[PDB]
C-alpha cells in the first residue's frame, strides 16, 4: 500500500479518526461506566483448589434457614408442624 | 451551633469505657521528646475541643443532657482532672501532675485490674485502695505507649514517653468524611508544641477514590514535558501533536475493544497506571521511523516520496513490530495468574500496546508525507544544539566505550553477581505480612498509613490485641461438591452458585465408618483435647450417647441402626439438643444440614487443632499439606467417597501468597521464553543472541535486586512489574543487534561505531522520554502512582546503560564469518 499513502493522505488520516470517533461514541454510551470505590475488589484467587472450596463454604453460610421453604440448608426447621 | 455544657459539671462521672471503635489520634509533641508538661497537655486538650468540638457532630452517644457533649473527650488531661477533682480541664495546679507522677511510679511496678463497676467501690481484692475508679489501668493501657513506666530505667529517672493517644467520644465510621474533609486535611498540624501524627477515623479505604481525582495533575503535566522533549527532536509541532493524538486514541480504541468486543465487564484500579506506562513507550517508534525518514530523504533525494515512503516502511516495520510484540506479549503472559485484577490489566495493556503499533504503522506515515510543507540566536542555538548532539553521539561516545572496554566488564559482572546474590540468597523478596483489610493504599507519610503500620504495635492495647492466639479450626463437609460456576476466566467478582451431589448417609456401613473416623481422628497430632464441647463436634457421638433412654419410638439399640429409626430420631433428637445447652446456631455450626423436605443433604464436622493461627507462609503451608494428606485416606464406602474430599480452615491469606508465588514465576518464564525466541530470530547470528540473553539476565537481576534492597513487597503491582521489566529490557537490544548486522565493515572494532554513531540518539531519546514522564510521578498521595514512576526510572536508567555498555563491549569478540544461523 506503499503507493495508497503516496498520493492519498487524507482519506488514510480521515478513516482513521473515524474509526476512532465511533469507537469512543459506542464505549461512552453503551456500556456502564466503572465504580472506583473500593480498591480491592479484584484481589482473590478463583479456582486454585483451594479457592473453589472457599468459595463454595461461602455460598453455603449465605444460603441458611428460614422460616419457610428456605430454598437452602436449613436446620430441623421443616418439621416444627406439630406445635 | 452545638453550643452545650460539657459532662464536667462537679460530677465525678464518666460516660462510657473507651472501647476500640472509637476513634484515635495519636500526638508527638515536638524534638523536646516529652510530653509531662502543662503546655503540652492543655495544647493537646485546646487543638482536640477546637479542630473537632466546632464542627456540628450529630452522631454521638448523648447519655446525659448535653446534646454536643456525652463523653468529654477520654484523654489523659481528662484523667488528670479527674484527680483533684477539678471539672474544667483548663484548670490545671501543676502539682496533680506531680501527685499523677508518683502515683504511676508507685502502681506501675503491678502491671494489674479489670475494673470495678460499683460506684466507689472494688469488686474484687486489690492489691492498693489509693488507686481511685480505674484511672491508673484505663491510662496505662490504652492512652501511653510502652516506653513509660518500664521496669527497665532504674529509680530516679524520668522517662520521656514521646507518644500518646486521645480518643472522641464518636463512634468512628464513614460518617467522619466531612469532618475530615474540611478540618483536617489542609492544614498542617497545632503549634510547635503538640503535632498529629497518626489518625484512625476508619475512612482510609472510603475516601481513597476522593484523593484519585484529586491528584491526576501530575498525569497531565507529565504529558505537557513529553510534548516539549520531542518538539526538540522533531521540529515540526505537527508531528508531535499528531503522534500525541494516536497515543490517546489508541487508548480510547482499546478501551472499546475491551468493554464491548472482548465483552468481559470488570474495570480494575490498577488499569489507570497503564496510561502512564504507554506514555513512555509509544513515543519510542516515532523517534525510530523520523530519524529512519530524513536517512533516505538524504540518500535518494530528487527520487519520488512514494518510493521513499516504501523504502523506510521496508527499514523501519520490522524493528517496530519486533519491538512492540516483544512488550505486548510480556504484558499478556498474566493471563496465566489467578488473581483477576492482574488477570484482566495484562489484557488491557497488551490490547493497548498493539493498537498502539498499528496506528504508529498507519498514522503515522500519513501525516509524516502530509507534512511535506529576534530569531538569528534562537536558530543558532538549535545549531548548536544539533552539531553537539552529533559529535557526541558520533565521536565521544563510541570513544569512551571502546577505549576503556574493560574495566566495564568487571564493574558490570560484580554488579550482576551482586543483583543474582542479593535476590536468590540471603535478603529474599517476601510474602505479603499485612491483613487483607488494610493494604498500605497510601503514600508512607499520610497520617493513615502511620497509625495503621507503626503506632499499631507501641500501645497496649494493640499489642496485646496481636497477642491473639486463637488456634485454627478444621472441618469436614460431605454434602456439596466443590465447583465455581461464575465467570472464572477474565471474571466478574459477582459469580457464585451453591449446588449438590448424590449420596446416602441411611446405609448403617457409612455410620460406623464415619464414628471409626472421628475416633481415629481423635489420635493423630494435630489435635487439642477441650472437654468441654459437646455439639460443637461429631454429631453423631452426642446423638448416641443421647440415645440411651427406654420406653419412648425407638431406645436402646445397636450402633448400625436400620436408618427408618436413624432418619425420624435425628429430628426427634435435635429438637432436645437445642434445649441443654448451646441453645442458638447459626449456618456455622457442626449439626448437620437439612432442605425443604425433611431429609438430609449436608453433614459438616469439625475440630480444633493445635497450630496457632499466623500470617507467615511456612507453617500454613505446612499445616495445610500435613492435615490434607491425612485427610487424603479415605478409602470409604461407595457413597460419601465421592465429594469426599472436602478441608477448609479460616485460610484465605495462604492462598492469596500461594497464588502470588506461583503466577510471577510463571509469567517470568514465558515472557523469558517468548524474549529468547524473538531476539534469535531477529538476529540470526547465535553468539550475538548469546550477549543479548547475557545482557537482558543482567539487568533484571540489577533491577530486582536495586527493589529488593529499597524494601519492597509483593502485593499485586510487583507481580506485573517483575514481568514488565523483562519484556522492556529487550527494547534496546534488538535496536543495538540490528544496527550492528548489516553495517559495510567486515572487521571487530569497526562496523561497532557505525551502529553506535547510527542508533545511538534514538536509544537515548527513548530513554530520557520514559525517564522524565516516569519522573512526574514522585511527588503524589496515592501510591501505585509513586511505585510505577520509581519503577520506570529504575529500570530505563539500568536497561539504557546494560544494552549499551556491556553489549558493545561484548559484541567485539565475534568475528566476520561468524555463525550466520542455520540456513533457510
Ligand atoms: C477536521 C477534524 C475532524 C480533523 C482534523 C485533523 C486533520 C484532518 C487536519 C489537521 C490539520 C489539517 C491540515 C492543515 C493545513 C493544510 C494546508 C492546506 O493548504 C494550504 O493552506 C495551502 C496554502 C498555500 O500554500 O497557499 C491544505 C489542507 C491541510 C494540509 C490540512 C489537511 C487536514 C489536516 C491534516
Ligand atoms: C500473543 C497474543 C497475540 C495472543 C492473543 C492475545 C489476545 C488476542 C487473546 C489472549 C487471551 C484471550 C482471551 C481469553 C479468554 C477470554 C474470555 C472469553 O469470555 C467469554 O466468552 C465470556 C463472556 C461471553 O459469554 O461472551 C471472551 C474472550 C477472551 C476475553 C479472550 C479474548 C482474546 C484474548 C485476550
Ligand atoms: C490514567 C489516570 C492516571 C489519569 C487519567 C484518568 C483519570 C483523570 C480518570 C479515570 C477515571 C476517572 C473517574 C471515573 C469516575 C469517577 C466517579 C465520579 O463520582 C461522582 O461524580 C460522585 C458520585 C459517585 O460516583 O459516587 C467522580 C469522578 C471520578 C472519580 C473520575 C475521576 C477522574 C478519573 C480518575
Ligand atoms: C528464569 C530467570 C530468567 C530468572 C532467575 C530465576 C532463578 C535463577 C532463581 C531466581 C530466584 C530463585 C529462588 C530464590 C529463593 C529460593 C528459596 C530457596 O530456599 C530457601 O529457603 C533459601 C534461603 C534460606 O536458606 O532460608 C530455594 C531456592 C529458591 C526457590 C530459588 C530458586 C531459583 C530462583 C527461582
Ligand atoms: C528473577 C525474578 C523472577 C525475581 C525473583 C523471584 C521473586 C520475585 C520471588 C518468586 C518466588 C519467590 C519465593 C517463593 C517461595 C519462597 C519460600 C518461602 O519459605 C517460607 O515460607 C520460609 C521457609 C523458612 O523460613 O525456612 C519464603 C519466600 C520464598 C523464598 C519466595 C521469595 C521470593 C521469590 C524468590
Ligand atoms: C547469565 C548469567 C551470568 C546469569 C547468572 C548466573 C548465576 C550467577 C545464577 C544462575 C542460576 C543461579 C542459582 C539459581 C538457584 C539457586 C538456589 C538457591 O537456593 C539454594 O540453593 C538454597 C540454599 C540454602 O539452603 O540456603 C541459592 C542460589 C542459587 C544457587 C542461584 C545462584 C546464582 C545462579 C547460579
Ligand atoms: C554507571 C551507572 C549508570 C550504573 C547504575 C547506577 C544506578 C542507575 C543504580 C544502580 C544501583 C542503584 C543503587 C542500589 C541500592 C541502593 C541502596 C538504597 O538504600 C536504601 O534505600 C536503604 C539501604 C539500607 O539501609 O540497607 C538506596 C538506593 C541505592 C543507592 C541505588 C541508587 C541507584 C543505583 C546506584
Ligand atoms: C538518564 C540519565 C540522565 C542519567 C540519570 C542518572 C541519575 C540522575 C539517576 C539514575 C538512577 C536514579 C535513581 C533511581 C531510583 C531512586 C529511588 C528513589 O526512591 C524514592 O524516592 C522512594 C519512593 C518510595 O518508594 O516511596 C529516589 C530517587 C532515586 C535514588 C533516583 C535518583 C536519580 C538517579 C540516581
Ligand atoms: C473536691 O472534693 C473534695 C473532697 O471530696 C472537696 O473537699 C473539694 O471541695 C472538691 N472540689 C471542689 C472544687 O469543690
Ligand atoms: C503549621 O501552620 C501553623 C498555622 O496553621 C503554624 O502556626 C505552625 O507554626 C506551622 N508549623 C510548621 C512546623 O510549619
Ligand atoms: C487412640 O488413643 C490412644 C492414644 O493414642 C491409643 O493408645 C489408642 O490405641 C487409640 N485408639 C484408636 C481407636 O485409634
Ligand atoms: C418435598 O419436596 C417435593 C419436591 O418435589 C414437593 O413436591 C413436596 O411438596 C415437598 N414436601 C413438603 C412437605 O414440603
Amino acid at each position: 500500500y506503499a503507493a495508497l499513502i503516496a498520493d492519498w493522505p487524507v482519506v488514510v488520516l480521515g478513516m482513521c479518526t473515524m474509526f476512532i470517533v465511533v469507537c469512543a461514541l459506542v464505549g461512552v454510551l453503551v456500556p456502564e461506566l466503572p465504580d472506583f470505590s473500593d480498591p480491592l475488589l479484584g484481589f482473590e484467587p478463583r479456582g486454585t483448589a483451594i479457592g473453589q472450596r472457599l468459595v463454595t463454604w461461602n455460598n453455603m453460610v449465605k444460603n441458611t434457614g428460614y422460616k419457610a421453604t428456605l430454598a437452602n440448608y436449613p436446620f430441623k426447621y421443616a418439621d416444627e408442624q406439630a406445635s | 451551633g452545638s453550643e452545650v455544657d460539657w459532662n464536667f459539671h462537679k460530677d465525678s462521672f464518666f460516660c462510657d469505657v473507651p472501647s476500640d471503635r472509637y476513634s484515635r489520634v495519636v500526638f508527638t509533641s515536638s524534638g523536646g521528646e516529652t510530653l509531662w508538661n502543662l503546655p503540652a497537655i492543655k495544647s493537646m486538650c485546646n487543638v482536640d475541643n477546637s479542630r473537632i468540638r466546632s464542627h456540628p457532630q450529630f452522631g454521638d452517644l448523648c447519655q446525659r443532657t448535653t446534646a454536643a457533649s456525652c463523653c468529654p473527650s477520654w484523654t489523659l488531661g481528662n484523667y488528670i482532672a479527674i484527680l483533684n477533682n477539678r471539672s474544667s480541664c483548663q484548670k490545671i495546679v501543676e502539682r496533680d501532675v506531680s501527685h499523677t507522677l508518683k502515683l504511676l511510679r508507685t502502681c506501675a511496678k503491678h502491671y494489674d485490674m479489670a475494673a470495678r463497676r460499683k460506684d466507689q467501690l472494688k469488686c474484687t481484692n486489690v492489691p492498693r485502695k489509693c488507686t481511685k475508679y480505674n484511672a491508673v489501668y484505663q491510662i496505662l493501657h490504652y492512652l501511653v505507649d510502652k516506653d513509660f513506666m518500664t521496669p527497665k530505667t532504674a529509680d530516679y529517672a524520668t522517662p520521656a514517653l514521646k507518644y500518646s493517644m486521645l480518643f472522641s467520644p464518636t463512634e468512628k465510621g464513614e460518617s467522619m468524611m466531612n469532618i475530615y474533609l474540611d478540618n483536617f486535611e489542609n492544614w498542617n498540624s497545632s503549634d510547635g508544641v503538640t503535632t498529629i501524627t497518626g489518625i484512625e477515623f476508619g475512612i482510609k479505604h472510603s475516601l481513597f477514590q476522593d484523593y484519585l481525582l484529586m491528584d491526576t495533575v501530575y498525569p497531565a503535566i507529565a504529558i505537557v514535558i513529553v510534548l516539549l522533549v520531542m518538539c526538540v527532536y522533531t521540529k515540526s509541532m505537527f508531528i508531535t501533536l499528531m503522534t500525541m493524538f494516536a497515543i490517546i486514541s489508541s487508548l480510547i480504541v482499546s478501551y472499546f475493544l475491551y468493554r464491548v468486543v472482548f465483552h468481559f465487564e470488570f474495570f480494575p484500579f490498577m488499569n489507570l497506571t497503564a496510561l502512564i506506562i504507554l506514555v513512555g513507550i509509544g513515543a519510542n517508534n516515532a523517534f525510530v521511523l523520523c530519524d529512519v525518514w530524513n536517512y533516505t530523504k538524504f540518500d535518494k533525494p530528487h527520487a519520488e516520496t512514494s518510493e521513499t515512503v516504501s523504502i523506510t516502511l521496508q527499514h523501519a516495520a520490522l524493528s517496530m513490530f519486533v519491538t512492540s510484540f516483544t512488550t505486548a506479549a510480556a504484558f499478556y503472559a498474566n493471563y496465566v495468574s489467578n488473581i483477576t485484577a492482574i488477570r484482566c490489566f495484562g489484557v488491557y495493556a497488551g490490547t493497548a500496546i498493539l493498537v498502539n503499533y498499528v496506528l504508529m504503522v498507519t498514522w503515522l506515515p500519513a501525516v509524516v508525507v502530509l507534512h511535506e510543507r529576534a530569531c538569528q540566536k534562537c536558530h543558532k542555538v538549535l545549531f548548536a544544539i544539533s552539531e553537539a548532539s552529533r559529535i557526541f553521539f558520533e565521536k565521544v561516545l563510541p570513544c569512551i566505550v571502546i577505549k576503556f572496554r574493560y574495566l566495564w566488564l568487571f564493574w558490570f559482572l560484580a554488579l550482576t553477581v551482586g543483583g543474582a546474590y542479593i535476590v536468590c540468597i540471603n535478603p529474599k523478596m517476601k510474602l505479603p505480612s499485612l491483613e487483607l483489610s488494610e493494604f498500605q493504599v497510601f503514600r508512607s507519610s499520610h497520617p493513615f498509613e502511620r497509625y495503621d503500620a507503626e503506632y499499631k504495635k507501641l500501645f497496649m492495647f494493640e499489642r496485646v490485641h496481636h497477642g491473639e492466639e486463637l488456634h485454627m479450626p478444621i472441618t469436614v463437609i460431605w454434602g456439596v461438591s466443590p465447583e465455581d460456576n461464575g465467570n472464572p476466566l477474565n471474571p466478574k467478582s459477582k459469580g457464585k452458585l451453591t449446588l449438590d451431589s448424590s449420596f446416602n448417609i441411611a446405609s448403617p456401613a457409612s455410620q460406623a465408618w464415619i464414628l471409626h473416623f472421628c475416633q481415629k481422628l481423635r489420635n493423630q497430632t494435630f489435635f487439642y483435647q477441650t472437654d468441654e464441647q459437646d455439639f460443637t463436634s461429631c454429631f453423631i457421638e452426642t446423638f448416641k450417647q443421647w440415645m440411651e433412654n427406654q420406653d419412648c419410638c425407638c431406645s436402646h439399640w445397636s450402633f448400625p441402626y436400620k436408618q427408618e429409626i436413624f432418619e425420624l430420631c435425628i429430628k426427634r433428637a435435635i429438637m432436645e439438643l437445642e434445649r441443654s445447652t448451646g441453645y442458638h446456631l447459626d449456618s456455622k455450626t457442626p449439626g448437620p444440614r437439612f432442605d425443604i423436605n425433611d431429609t438430609i443433604r449436608a453433614v459438616v464436622l469439625e475440630f480444633q487443632s493445635t497450630y496457632l493461627f499466623t500470617l507467615a507462609y511456612e507453617k500454613m503451608h505446612q499445616f495445610y499439606k500435613e492435615v490434607d494428606s491425612w485427610i487424603s485416606s479415605e478409602l470409604s464406602s461407595a457413597p460419601e467417597g465421592l465429594s469426599n474430599g472436602w478441608f477448609v480452615s479460616n485460610l484465605e491469606f495462604y492462598d492469596l501468597q500461594d497464588s502470588l508465588s506461583d503466577g510471577t514465576l510463571i509469567a517470568m518464564g514465558l515472557s523469558v521464553a517468548v524474549a529468547f525466541s524473538v531476539m534469535l530470530l531477529t538476529t540470526w547470528n547465535i553468539i550475538i543472541s548469546l550477549y543479548a540473553i547475557i545482557s537482558i539476565a543482567g539487568t533484571i537481576f540489577v533491577t530486582v535486586g536495586s527493589l529488593v534492597l529499597l524494601g519492597w513487597e509483593l502485593n499485586v503491582l510487583e507481580s506485573v512489574t517483575i514481568s514488565v521489566a523483562v519484556g522492556l529490557s529487550v527494547n534496546f537490544a534488538v535496536h543495538y543487534g540490528v544496527a550492528y548486522r548489516l553495517a559495510p565493515d567486515p572487521d571487530r572494532e569497526g562496523k561497532v561505531i557505525f551502529s553506535l554513531s547510527r542508533v545511538g540518539s534514538a536509544m537515548a531519546m527513548a530513554a530520557l522520554t520514559t525517564f522524565v514522564a516516569g519522573a512526574m510521578m514522585m511527588p503524589s498521595t496515592v501510591l501505585a502512582y509513586t511505585q510505577l514512576g520509581t519503577f520506570m526510572m529504575l529500570i530505563m536508567c539500568i536497561s539504557w546503560a546494560f544494552a549499551t555498555f556491556f553489549f558493545q563491549c561484548m559484541c567485539r569478540c565475534l568475528g566476520p564469518q561468524g555463525t550466520c544461523g542455520q540456513i533457510p
